[PDB]
C-alpha cells in the first residue's frame, strides 16, 4: 500500500542553478545590464 | 580650443564609485552610537579583524567615531596606482568631521567591486558645512577598466547640446582641416570620425580635433527661471513683441497698464522689462504671463 | 622639472597601512574605558605579553590611557629600517592626546600582514583638534614589496590629468629629447616609453624624463563651485555670452535685469561678473542659472 | 656632508624596545590602586621578590606609587654596558610623575626579550606634560643583535625620499669621487655601493662617503595642508595659473570676484595669494578649490 | 540586526528626476533635481548618492551621484 509508486504534488526539479552572467561589453562603463525584458 | 569644450569623446567616460568607512580623531562631535548600532557594529568588525575580540555583551559608548560614506570619481583610463579626490559625508547624527581622519575604505562600483582604495584626512571648511568634506588624492585606484579605444577606424563625438547646425558646422570643420571624408553626422548629437587603425595614429588625431577651433552658430532663445533661488537668466537670442502688462503695486510711471516694446535684440528686451520696475519675483509671473500670451518668443525653462 | 609633475611612473606607488595602539602619559584625558571596553581589553592583553595577569573580575577605570587608530603611508621601493610618519586619531570618548605617546604598534596591509612597527611620541598643534596627532619617522618599515621595476624594455608614464593634446605633447617631447621611437601614446592618460633592459639604465632614462619641461596646452573651461565652503573658482579658459541676469536684491547700479556682456577672456567675465554685485553665494545660483541658459561656455563642476 | 642627510646605511637601523614598571617618590600624585589593580599587584611582586609577603586579602591605598610604561630606542650597533635614553608614561589615573623615580625595569623587544634595563630619576618639565617624562641615560644595554655589515662586496644607499634624479645624481657623486663601478642604481630609493671586504675597510669607504656632498636637483611642487593645526607650506616649485576665485567675506580691495594672475615661482605665487587678503583656514579652502579647478600646478596633501 | 532603534540626522530620503535628451549617448552627463519626500528640513551641503533613473517602462537610463546645489 505504502510502497505503490505514486507522483508527487510538485513534480520536476525542486532547484535551479544560476545562470553565469552575460560577458561584459568593452565599453568604458562599469554599469553593465542583462537583455532587458 | 572649442571643440574640446563642445564635445565628449565615445568610450571617454567617467564612472561612479561608493563606500562606506569610518572617520576616527573626532573632538566629541562624532556618531551616539546609540542611534547609530551600525557604527560600533563596524568598529567591532574591523577590531575583529584586526584581532581584538570585544564580547558581544557590552555597551560602547563612543564619542570620536562617525559611520560615513565615501564617494568617488573613476576617470578615464584610470591606471592602479594612480590617486582620485574623495567625498566623505556622514550619516547619522553626527556633529562634525572637522579634524576626522577616514580609515581604509574600499569603493565599489556599480557591479559590486572595488576599484578604489580610500584613505586619507578630510578637509572641512568651517555657515560652512560641516558634515561634509573632501579628501584630495585620498583614493589609490585598484582595478582597470577594458576599453575598445584603439580598436577600429571610427570614433564618435557626442555634443554636449544636441544641434544639427552645430553637428554640421564640427563636421565641416573637420573636413575643412582633415581631408574629405574624415568626418560625418549621424544626428542631431553625434558626429563619426574615421581614423587610422592602432592607439598612437588615434591619439594625434584627437590631439589635432580637439584644440580646433569652431565659431558657435547661434542656439534657440531661452528663458530659464529658477523659483527655489530666485533667478532669472536670458540668452542673446530672447525677443520681445509689444504687448500691455498689469500686476499688483506696478503701474506707469499712473495706470496699472504699462506697455512694452517690440524688442528685436537682448538690450532692447532689458530695457524694455526694466521699463516695468518688476522685482524678479514678480517678473518670473510676468514672463510666464507673456509666454502664455504670446508676447515672448522664447522657450520658458523653470529649473 | 615638469613631467615628473604631470604624470606618475607605473609601478611606483604608495599603499596605505593601518594599526592599533594604545597612547599613554595624558594628563587625565584619556578614555573613560567605562564606554570604551577594548581599551582596558588591549592594556590587559599587553600587560599579559608583558607577564603580569590581571584577575578577569575587576574594576580599571583608567584616564591616561587612549585607545588609538593608527594611519601610515608606505612608500614606492621601501625597505627595512627606513622610518615614515603616522596619524593618531582617538577612536572613543577621549579628550585629548596633546602630550602622548604611540606604544608598538603593528601597521597592517589590505592583505593583514605587518608592513611597519610604530612607537613614538605625539604632536598635537593645541581651534585646533585635540584627537588627532602626527609623528614624524614614528614608524619602521619591516617588509618590503617585490616589484617588476628594471624587468622588460617599457615603462608607462600615467598622466595625472586625461588629456590627448598632452599625451601627445609629452610623447612629442621625449621624442624629440631621446630619439625617434623613444616614447609612444597608448591612451590620453598613458605614454609608453621604451627603456634598455637593466635596472641602472632604466633609473638614468627616468632621471632624464623626470626633470624634462613640456609646454602645458589649454585644458577645458571650467568653473568649479565648493557650496560647503562657499568659494568659486574659474580658470582662464572660462567665456561668457551675452545675456540677462535678475537675482533678489541685486539691480542695476535700477532694474532688476542686468546685462551681462559676452565675454573673451577671464579678465573681461571677472568684470563682467563683478559688474553684478553679487555674493559668492548669489554667485553660485547665477552660474547656474547662466550654464542652464547657455551664456556660461564652461562646465560647472560642483565639489 | 650631505649624502649622511639624504640616505640611510643598510643594515644599520633603529629598533624600540618597550617595558612596564613603577615610579616612587611622588607627591601623593600617584595612583589611586583601587581603579588600577596591577599597580599593587606589581608593588606586591617586587616585594614578594625583595622577600615581604603581604597577605593576599588586605586594602592597600597608596599615593606616591605610579604604575608607567618605559618606552627606548635600540640604536645601531648596540654593546651591553652602553646607555640610552627612556620615556616614561603613567598609565592610569595618576596626576603627576614630578620627582618620581623608576625601578629596575626591564625593555624588551618585539620578540619579547630583554634588552635593556631601565632605572632612574625622571625629569618633568613643570602648559606642561606631567605624567610624562624623560631619563637621560636612563637604561643599559643587555643584549646584543648579530649584524651582516662587514661581510660582503655590496652596500646599499637606502634614499629618505624616492627620487629618479638624487639617485640618479648620487651614484654619479659617488662614482666621481671613487671609481668607475663604485655605485650603482637598483631603484628610485636604493642605490648600491661596492666595498672592499672586510669590516675596517667597509667603515672607511661609508666614512668618504658619509660627508660627500651631493647638490639636490628640484623636487616635485608640493603644498601641505595641516587642518588640525592651521597651517600650509608651500615648496619652491609651485607656480600659480590665472584664474578668478570667490569666497565669502572676501572682495576687491569691490566685487566679490578676484584675479589671480599666472604666477611661474614661489614669490609671484605669494604675492598673487596674499592679494586675496585670505586667512589661512580660508586658504586651505581657496587652495582646494584652485587644485579642483586647475589653478594650482602642484600636488595638494592634507597632513 | 532587524531589531535596532535607528536614529538619524544627517541622512534624507529624495525624489531625483531628470531629462533624457534626444540622442542620448551612454557616458553623456544630464543636471538632475533632488526633491526630499518627508519631514526633512534642509539639503544644503548633502550629496546624493548612487540613484537609478528609471524610465515610464521602469528600465534604468542613467545613474545619479554628486552635490546638491542649494541656494540658501
Amino acid at each position: 500500500c505504502a510502497w505503490i509508486p505514486a507522483k508527487p504534488l510538485v513534480q520536476g526539479a525542486t532547484t535551479a542553478q544560476p545562470i553565469p552572467g552575460p560577458v561584459p561589453v568593452a565599453n568604458g562603463s562599469i554599469f553593465q545590464s542583462a537583455q532587458p525584458i | 580650443e572649442r571643440i574640446r569644450d563642445l564635445t565628449s569623446v565615445q568610450g571617454v567616460r567617467e564612472n561612479s564609485l561608493i563606500g562606506y568607512g569610518l572617520v576616527v580623531g573626532l573632538d566629541g562631535t562624532g556618531d551616539q552610537t546609540t542611534q547609530t548600532p551600525f557604527t560600533t557594529q563596524t568598529l567591532n568588525n574591523m577590531l575583529s579583524q584586526l584581532g581584538i575580540t570585544v564580547p558581544t555583551g557590552t555597551n560602547m559608548q563612543l564619542k570620536n567615531v562617525a559611520a560615513v560614506m565615501v564617494t568617488a570619481s573613476y576617470p578615464p583610463f584610470a591606471r592602479q596606482g594612480q590617486t582620485i579626490d574623495v567625498v566623505v559625508s556622514s550619516m547619522g547624527n553626527a556633529k562634525s568631521l572637522r579634524g576626522g581622519t577616514l580609515l581604509m575604505t574600499p569603493l565599489k562600483g556599480v557591479d559590486s567591486q572595488v576599484y578604489a582604495l580610500a584613505q586619507g584626512n578630510i578637509l572641512v571648511g568651517g555657515v560652512n558645512q560641516l558634515n561634509g568634506g573632501r579628501i584630495t588624492n585620498g583614493a589609490i585606484i585598484e582595478r582597470e577598466l577594458p576599453t575598445q579605444f584603439g580598436a577600429g577606424n571610427t570614433i564618435n563625438l557626442q555634443l554636449n547640446d544636441e544641434d544639427f547646425t552645430m553637428a554640421q558646422q564640427i563636421t565641416d570643420a573637420i573636413n575643412r582641416a582633415r581631408g574629405y571624408g574624415s568626418a560625418t553626422a549621424l544626428d542631431a548629437r553625434t558626429v563619426q570620425v574615421r581614423v587610422p587603425s592602432g592607439n598612437s595614429s588615434q591619439v594625434r588625431f584627437l590631439a589635432d580635433i580637439q584644440n580646433m577651433e569652431v565659431n558657435v552658430t547661434p542656439q534657440d532663445a531661452k528663458v530659464v527661471i529658477n523659483s527655489r533661488t530666485g533667478s532669472v537668466v536670458m540668452n542673446r537670442e530672447v525677443t520681445l513683441d509689444s504687448c500691455a502688462v498689469a500686476q499688483g503695486n506696478l503701474s506707469v510711471t499712473g495706470g496699472s497698464l504699462q506697455s512694452v516694446r517690440s524688442s528685436a535684440n537682448l538690450n532692447s528686451v532689458v530695457r524694455a522689462l526694466n521699463a516695468l520696475g518688476a522685482t524678479p519675483m514678480d517678473l518670473m509671473s510676468i514672463l510666464q504671463s507673456m509666454q502664455s500670451a504670446g508676447c515672448l518668443r522664447a522657450k520658458l525653462e523653470i529649473i
